DNA sequence: GTATTGATATAAGTAAAAATGCATAATG
DNA sequence: CATTATGCATTTCCGACAATATCAATAC
RNA sequence: GAAAU
């Protein structure tokens, strides 16, 4: 039943909508059963299989696989059940000093009453099935890692523990959830047996026995020992076949009904699975701030914004995606696809008497060769994996309901096929909705495919000529894709652009253009949005000028500008004339023009603007040898014409990086009152946090790790408790300040857009900077993109971040050296004596802390008459409160007031101006 | 006829990257009468011998104004200590060739490239009397220079194909007490199983008497170490150098297993050997279980085994029928 | 009296300590 | 304070990323 | 390996 034709063929609005309710309300079963868990499902399926194979004798099969499975299960329960018993027996006891202190004071008293809750059963089932969906992960070869198993196990049993509480403690110690897989990977291990053949030279003979199935070992990588499970051949080569789907179901998968819309922190996304609208991996910070500013309710914009990207239907592409089948099934590897490798191939063993180095270089190319393999593997895998996925919800309507990151972008819930993956998957990709073209539609058909094969700089009538001009083959691709000119796969995104001259070849047949129906999304992609932004930010005229911010006759590009800036540096070096300036010379590229020139006002270093040169440089070979020292070169080069040119978004990131340095390096002044036992440079527990325009708080997760080892049944393992809160990286922090700060910018104009598009009554898909839309709609969409920008940067975004530091920092300390000659230094000795008199020893800056948060509290105090008496007292914070200049006085170490530097002087620019600039956002 | 440099002259050297010489011809001529090198080398005036890391240098000169070997060599890329070698011991018999000793193509290009330094080979009956290295590895982060060397040993290829060399390593006390270890010490690694079955050794001098309480007591009496004070080297502040012999000896074994073997078992060295099998592979236990009939050696602990058991372990596995492809035992992070 | 905390070695060519690509932070 | 060390713009997804065992002092 | 700045 294909209800994409289907509803194609519908004539009438009408029965159309009538149908589509009609398959809204059919398909709520199908999502239900989509979206329903698996324990019970595989515990019913092995069941059966098992049955089945006693009914039929025996199997040598993935059914068999499962019959195994099985076995496993019905050996296993024992022990889970005696060892439950064993922990209720042991938590009745009175009173005991030392009843096996060594294992079940330690360990029982650890893990009974969380083990003691959820059904044996269940908990057999989820580790079997997180131990077998657990291969090769973790860099081994032919198992998998420890410390990621006994998590992986305790944390799915957490899981399983909270969909039996949404059925009717709310977060589990990491320790305990590491105990507890141990324990049950023991178990398993103990129990798993599998039979297996071998040869035994003195016999020279064929052995029937059996073996077990997992085994733990000790791997070393470069002197650190490793927690590896390993997983025996037969099991392997039996699970090798069954993909992903065959052995169990998935989880993460797009819809069919209307997504749930986004209404708390919490309630959104899938109808029977809740999932956090911020992407926090371990930041109780954020997820503290997240519920208090949904709690607040000034988010529904946000709310607004991705009901609107999620509320969008998809389809998957017929044509396209029988083209991909064609090519998969013919077994070569294509430009996208890797194709069929048949199995590994190892060098000839080199003599053991050869030399070391020649040891070594085999070494490296066995090494080599195994990394390899695996990476094509797994990548030939994934692709398979999308291709059962569109195979499966072919022909169906689809949507994508959207998540945030802590910056504020958005993201799909499912991962493994979205919108934003590769150009098979962004090709595989249509609309449900289709509209007219209208009169601008060719155009816009025209613009898309032109900008789709590279040619987006030149202008609008340029596009159209060359789509005019390449007809014809566009027509012959779409007759013949395969066993042809192949056109298409000269573009950069030949599947997108097999897509468009199939639509293209589908206008040119058709007598009307105008009146044609057409499903393929067109992108409209902005250019250099982080350089508009701080053009926005900064005022700067010749910034946005340069950025295609005003209205031009033709597009500016900063790019190719700074380009052949690097080519009159470079043939100025050709006088001193070296062997790379020689071989740079007409070969600067910019695609790594790009990546320098836009990565530079983000805080990049020399060595990461090295490595990008050289790894953009790889592909086209300039120095098939070396492309490091030349890389250097040219990194030198391009710094040096960068910082000549750009002036102010350079001030707004200094000016970014010393208010991230100064609240990095600060103190609460109250909040300190608890015993850091420090003494003098106590720890720093503070993170930049801001809100974003939409009003989603913005809260910086660096924070140090304190790994620990922790004693486990299999082994210590080396984790980290994400709930200790440590001190802050204030190197990272200060790094990823002004990064962070654009991307929330940009996502908040791209929620902005999205709203209003909606509003409107568009569709709209955001793929980050770029916007997907109708042909018909492209207008009206650039008009709202650029109402909303001029309604989100019309207000001065910088004085107002400043302003909100401001408020949120005001009661703030920051630790200063402070020169013992200077003469204030002499009243704060005096001072600081008096709190020496009290303390009677050396004064303490903790003491000195407390005795500044009395007085801060009696300002705010209700007795008046205290308060008279507050501002009499004073401190060394309350003696420099009243000096301005914090400079002047920057030996004896004094506490400082917290004060942020000074915004840059705001240029004078309208931003109005953009209205008509036609070449703003393409 | 061969001058020897002096404290005075060390004292200009800026640089030693870490390493620390004996400046002291007291302690070498001490060390040298020790040895008595000349029953092994019979010859010593048809005698070809090469130095690796020489720095100050001392110690060769000392040995060539005793012995006079035909042909000396001096192996050197520290640009300072380079310089003043040159400086010091141009127009005399010695040799000092600029090359790192670090690097693996360096020994192949002096020997079977342009003839510079060629050895006699030698079968493995007897310690070979035309070939001698003397090493200085007292730097601190070398220890994988020396461990390599010991695989090279093992596996004959570096120099021991030309036969069992005689070799003299200044090398730090810590790693002395790692290698010199006897089972059930507490310093036992797999760097003192590796010396122990391809190596026969015997400590000569340390520069610290406090360092002598952690190695074994019967060693030490045997050895009679000649100790010295602190003092005879120029860097005070590194930690005490001490000195190993080292004589290659014979063996029947396969190394790639053996080694196996060794790593995957001695991992867990205080754990009984009553378990640690489940770390060799998929049913070790029970395997080495049923075909071991001493139950003493299961009560072992791998800390208190030795070669003997060891190579008795590395053939069990090899007549396990199935034992794990050893050859693949690496994780696959690497650079693409 | 004992259990928690901190130090150290493992393997061993991704050397190490000289240099340097460099800005900024941590030293005594 | 001149001297010496540390890491190298951000984020998302995928089998990505990523130490452990033994032994000492000590804290209780 | 893929996506964006
Ligand atoms: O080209 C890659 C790829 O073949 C593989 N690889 C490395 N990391 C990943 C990953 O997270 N996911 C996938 N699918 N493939 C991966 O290794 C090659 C790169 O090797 P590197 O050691 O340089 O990898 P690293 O993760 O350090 O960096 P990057 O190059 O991928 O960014």
């Amino acid at each position: 039943i294909n209800f994409f034709e289907i509803y194609n063929s519908l004539p009438t609005l009408e029965e159309k909508k009538a149908f589509e309710s009609a398959l809204n309300i059919f398909n709520q079963d199908r999502q239900k059963v989509l979206e329903n868990r698996a324990t019970e499902a595989a515990r019913e399926r092995w069941k059966h299989d098992f049955e089945e194979a006693k009914a039929r004798g025996d199997i040598s099969i993935e059914k068999n696989l499962n019959v195994k499975l099985w076995k496993w299960y019905n050996e296993m329960l024992p022990l889970v059940k005696e060892e439950i018993n064993h922990c209720r027996s042991l938590l009745s006891e009175k009173l005991s000093d030392k009843k096996g202190l060594n294992k079940v004071d330690t360990n029982r008293l650890g893990y009974g009453p969380y083990l003691t809750l959820i059904d044996p059963g269940k908990m057999c089932v989820i580790t079997i099935l997180e131990l077998l969906k657990l291969n090769s992960t973790g860099g081994v070869i032919e198992g998998m890692r420890t410390a990621r198993a006994v998590i992986s196990v305790g944390k799915a049993i957490e899981m399983e523990f909270r969909s039996e509480q949404v059925l009717k403690k709310i977060l589990w110690p990491q320790s305990i959830r590491a105990r507890i897989g141990s324990v049950l990977i023991s178990m398993l291990i103990q129990v798993a047996k599998v039979s297996v053949q071998g040869v035994d030279p003195v016999t020279k003979a064929k052995v029937h026995g059996e073996a077990p199935a997992f085994a733990h070992g000790y791997q070393y990588h470069n002197g650190s020992k490793l927690g590896v499970l390993k997983i025996h051949k037969t099991l392997i080569r039996q699970l090798n076949g069954e993909r992903l789907i065959a052995s169990v179901q998935p989880q993460l998968l797009p819809m069919l009904v209307e997504p749930k819309p986004w209404v708390n922190w919490r309630s959104g996304g899938y109808h029977y699975t809740q999932s956090t609208l911020l992407r926090t991996k371990d930041s109780p910070e954020q997820v503290a701030y997240l519920k208090a500013a949904s709690d607040n309710g000034d988010i529904d914009r946000v709310y607004d914004g991705l009901n609107v990207l999620g509320r969008t239907p998809w389809t998957v592409n017929r044509k396209v995606f029988d083209v991909v089948s064609q090519v998969w099934n013919k077994g070569e590897g294509f430009l996208d696809i890797p194709g069929a490798q048949d199995e590994m191939v190892l060098p000839p063993a080199p003599p053991k008497n050869s030399d070391p180095s020649i040891l070594r270089a085999w070494k490296l190319q066995v090494k080599t060769i195994a990394n390899k393999f695996s990476s094509d593997r797994s990548n030939r895998c994934d692709t398979n994996y999308k291709l059962e996925i569109a195979r499966a919800f072919l022909g169906e309507k689809l949507y994508f309901p959207h998540n945030l990151d802590f910056r504020g972008r958005a993201y799909p819930l499912s991962p493994h096929f979205n919108h934003l993956g590769n150009d098979m998957s962004r090709g595989l990709l249509i609309f449900w909705h289709g509209k007219k073209l209208g009169p601008s539609g060719l155009k816009w058909l025209k613009i898309h495919l032109s900008n789709l094969f590279g040619f987006d700089k030149l202008p609008l009538k340029d596009r159209v000529a060359f789509t005019e001009s390449h007809l014809q083959d566009i027509k012959d691709s779409a007759e013949n894709p395969l066993t042809g000119d192949r056109w298409w796969t000269t573009a950069d995104k030949p599947w997108q652009a097999l897509a468009t001259c199939f639509e293209l070849n589908e206008v040119m047949k058709m007598d009307n253009p105008e009146e044609f129906i057409s499903h393929q999304p067109v992108h409209q992609d902005g250019t250099c949005n982080g350089l508009q932004h701080y053009a926005a930010l900064g005022g700067d005229v010749e910034g946005a000028t340069q950025v295609n911010l005003v209205p031009s006759d033709k597009p500016q590009d900063v790019y190719a500008h700074v380009a052949r800036l690097v080519q009159k540096r470079l043939e100025i070096a050709a006088e001193k004339g070296d062997e790379n300036a020689k071989i740079l010379k007409d070969k600067i590229t910019r695609k790594v023009v790009k990546q320098t020139v836009m990565t530079n006002v983000y805080g990049v270093t020399y060595v990461g603007a090295t490595f990008q040169i050289a790894k953009q440089l790889s592909p086209i070979f300039d120095d098939r040898k070396e492309s490091l020292d030349f890389s250097k070169y040219l990194t030198k080069h391009v710094f040096s014409a960068i910082r000549e040119l750009f002036h102010s978004a350079h001030l707004i990131q200094d000016w970014l990086g010393e208010s991230a340095k100064r609240i990095s390096k600060s103190i609460r002044l109250d909040v300190d009152e608890k015993s850091f036992k420090n003494g003098n440079k106590p720890d720093f527990m503070s993170s930049v946090i801001w809100t974003t325009p939409l009003g989603l708080p913005i809260v910086q997760p660096y924070r140090e790790e304190s790994k620990k080892q922790v004693e486990t049944n299999l082994q210590t393992v080396f984790i980290s408790d994400p709930f200790a809160v440590n001190p802050v990286n204030a190197r990272r922090q200060k790094a990823g300040l002004p990064p962070n700060f654009i991307h929330s910018l940009d996502a908040s104009h791209m929620l902005l857009s999205a709203a209003e598009c909606g509003k409107q009554g568009l569709d709209f898909a955001s793929v980050h900077d770029s916007y997907w839309t109708h042909a018909s709609d492209i207008d009206t969409m650039n008009v709202v993109l650029r109402e909303q920008f001029i309604k989100l940067h019309e207000v001065d975004l910088v004085l107002r971040l400043k302003e909100e530091f401001d408020q949120r920092y005001k009661n703030y300390v920051k630790i200063g050296k402070l020169k013992r000659s200077t003469d204030l230094a002499q009243k704060i000795i005096r001072i600081r004596k008096d709190l020496s008199r009290k303390l009677g020893r050396s004064t303490t800056l903790a003491d000195e802390i407390y005795f500044e948060k009395k007085r801060q509290e009696l300002l705010n105090s209700p007795l008046i008459e205290d308060r008279n008496v507050g501002e009499k007292m004073v401190t060394t914070v309350s003696l420099f409160e009243d000096i301005t200049d914090l400079d002047a006085l920057e030996g004896m170490s004094v506490l400082l007031p917290l004060r942020l530097p000074e915004i840059p002087p705001k240029g004078d620019f309208d931003v109005t101006v953009l209205r008509n600039s036609q070449y703003f956002f393409s | 006829s061969v001058p020897i440099p002096g404290i005075k002259d060390i004292s200009k050297l800026k640089f030693f990257y870490g390493f620390k010489y004996l400046w002291n011809p007291t302690v070498y001529n001490k060390i040298f009468d020790k040895l008595d090198l000349t029953k092994t080398y019979k010859h010593p005036e048809e005698l070809k011998v090469l130095d690796l890391y020489p720095g100050v240098g001392i110690q060769s000169a000392i040995f060539y104004n005793k012995y006079c070997p035909r042909q000396y060599s001096l192996l050197e890329k520290r640009s300072s200590l380079y310089k003043f070698l040159n400086a010091k011991f141009e127009g005399s018999p010695l040799q000092i060739l600029k090359r790192d000793p670090y690097d693996w193509s360096t020994y192949s290009n002096l020997i079977d490239e342009e003839r510079i330094f060629v050895p006699e080979v030698q079968s493995s009956d007897h310690i070979n009397d035309k070939f001698l290295t003397v090493a200085n590895v007292t730097g601190e982060g070398s220890e994988g220079l020396i461990m390599q060397w010991l695989s090279c040993i093992g596996n004959k290829n570096w120099l021991y194909r030309f036969g069992k060399v005689k070799m003299l390593l200044w090398m730090p006390s810590t790693t002395a007490r790692k290698l010199l270890a006897r089972p059930g010490m507490h310093s036992r690694s797999k760097c003192s199983v590796v010396r122990e079955a391809f190596t026969d050794t015997k400590l000569i001098a340390i520069s610290d008497a406090n360092e002598l309480k952690g190695f074994d007591s019967q060693c030490i009496e045997e050895w009679d170490p000649i100790l010295f004070s602190a003092a005879e080297i120029w860097p005070t502040k590194g930690k005490p150098i001490a000195l190993v012999e080292m004589d290659p000896i014979d063996f029947d074994f396969d190394v790639d297993n053996w080694d196996y073997v060794t790593r995957h078992l001695m991992i867990l060295k205080r754990t009984p050997l009553n378990t640690v099998m489940d770390s060799l592979g998929h049913g070790g236990q029970q395997y080495f279980n049923s075909r071991i009939t001493d139950k003493d050696l299961l009560k072992k602990c791998p800390i208190d085994l030795t070669n003997d058991e060891f190579i008795y372990l590395t053939k069990l596995f090899m007549e396990w029928p199935f034992k794990p492809d050893i050859l693949m035992d690496f994780v696959d992070m690497y650079q693409t």
